[PDB]
């Protein structure tokens, strides 16, 4: 048993600002202490070694920092780029361990959901089953409802949507919602409507669609 | 430029085994280590073990002993990881990674990661639909058009659209599990209206479980 804890799971800032990260030791490291940044989807990207200096191409925004067994992360005037989850790293004696990660969050300004619908495709509907894809694009906060209606009817249970990660050049959200029906239960209505509403919208938008154009 | 080359995603039947590949390139394979990383959304990044192709000496963390080994070819410049014994809970991204030292200024460099699914039900390939532009999909002259990744297992597929040539403005969200234990995911740009009659737009949707490759050409209607 041989452990490193960051305290921070999430962290807030605004662009700008400067932010730093705690990664607590149990045992006496000393300089062998590594830093790194993650992106969603992508490979972890060293940061800082020797719990004290930056990795080649690295900017110096990030100076990292400590004595033996307390060690910093500091970000300064954070940027969109930054946006990332953050781990510590102990090297000095195996098994080499990592923290549980801090995950950091931009604060910006509200921005409301440009709001998109697609009807289904004709290939799709051969196959006996209709989609239906309502996407809200770039918005701020991540708080969005996405209600389906059909022939003005609220739908519920057959549909399902996922939300982006925090955009890196501009701190947004996008959330896709897919309405799910059989080509039988698609032909049987006219109007295929998603209503959004947001903090950025004074009244909620409605983008809909009749079947058959 | 030093590069890591990691195999495709695995679907393997619980309790069996699997060999992993990562391929270097850009120096000298014998003169660094490699090392070997789990991560586990669930769980977050765990450090397998090392492994330095000089000699083929290896120091692995004792919690994977019977679960990891480490090899390496020095002749096609590959390191190789033998995953065996795995459990459905052993589901996760295997990332490879080496570092060069030189007037002790460091940089490292790591594999894109292999996505390992470890599950007794069968793989199955998407099915790719287009998300059309029209006159529902437009803002401010912009269009939005996308395809639409159905009905697909395990995870993950990677989406591209005109052979990596369009990135700016693609959103590929984060696929959804349906009820039938399937996923489905949506990859999505936004282009200028303007040039909808002249330029084309083609998703490429790759599934290396079950080999699927489809190129989607997605029209206005
Ligand atoms: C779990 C992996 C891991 O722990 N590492 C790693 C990271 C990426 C790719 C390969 C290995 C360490 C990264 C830091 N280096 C510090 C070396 C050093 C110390 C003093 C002066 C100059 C250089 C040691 C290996």
């Amino acid at each position: 048993d041989i452990v490193m804890t960051q305290s921070q799971k999430f962290m807030s800032t605004s662009v700008g600002d400067r932010v730093s990260v705690t990664c607590k030791a149990s045992q006496n490291v000393g300089t062998n202490v590594a830093w790194y940044q993650q992106k969603p989807g992508q490979s972890p990207k060293a940061l800082i070694y020797s719990a004290s200096y930056r990795y080649s191409g690295v900017p110096d925004r990030f100076t990292g920092s400590g004595s033996g067994t307390d060690f910093t992360l500091t970000i300064s005037n954070v940027q969109s780029e930054d946006l990332a989850e953050y781990f510590c790293q102990q090297y000095n004696s195996y098994p080499y361990t990592f923290g549980g990660g801090t995950k950091l969050e931009i604060k910006r300004t509200v921005a409301a959901p440009s709001v998109f619908i697609f009807p289904p495709s004709d290939e799709q509907l051969k196959s006996g089953t209709a989609s239906v894809v309502c996407l809200l694009n770039n918005f701020y906060p991540r708080e969005a409802k996405v209600q389906w209606k059909v022939d003005n009817a609220l739908q519920s249970g057959n549909s399902q949507e996922s939300v982006t990660e925090q955009d890196s050049k501009d701190s947004t959200y996008s959330l896709s919602s897919t309405l799910t029906l059989s080509k039988a239960d698609y032909e049987k209505h006219k109007v295929y409507a998603c209503e959004v509403t947001h903090q950025g919208l004074s009244s909620p938008v409605t983008k809909s669609f009749n079947r058959g154009e | 430029q030093v590069q890591l080359q990691q195999s495709g995603a695995e679907l393997v039947k619980p309790g069996a085994s699997v060999k992993l590949s990562c391929k270097a390139s850009g120096y000298t394979f014998t003169n660094y280590d490699i090392n070997w990383v789990r991560q586990r959304p669930e769980q977050g990044l765990e450090w397998i073990g090392w492994i330095f192709p000089g000699d083929g000496s290896t120091k692995y963390n004792e919690k994977f002993k019977g679960k990891a080994t480490l090899t390496t070819d020095k002749s096609s410049s590959t390191a190789y990881m033998q995953l065996s014994r795995l459990t459905s809970e052993d589901s996760a991204v295997f990332f490879c990674a080496t570092e060069l030292v030189k007037d002790y200024y460091a940089m490292d460099y790591w594999g894109q990661g292999t996505s390992v699914t470890v599950s007794s039900a069968s793989t199955k390939g998407p099915s790719v639909f287009p998300l059309a532009p029209s006159s529902k999909s437009t803002s401010g002259g912009t269009a939005a058009l996308g395809c639409l990744v159905k009905d697909y297992f395990p995870e993950p597929v990677t989406v591209s659209w005109n052979s990596g040539a369009l990135t700016s403005g693609v959103h590929t969200f984060p696929a959804v599990l349906q009820s039938s234990g399937l996923y489905s995911l949506s990859s999505v740009v936004t282009v200028p209206s303007s040039s909808l009659g002249t330029q084309t737009y083609i998703c490429n949707v790759n599934h290396k479980p079950s080999n699927t490759k489809v190129d989607k050409r997605v029209e206005p209607k």
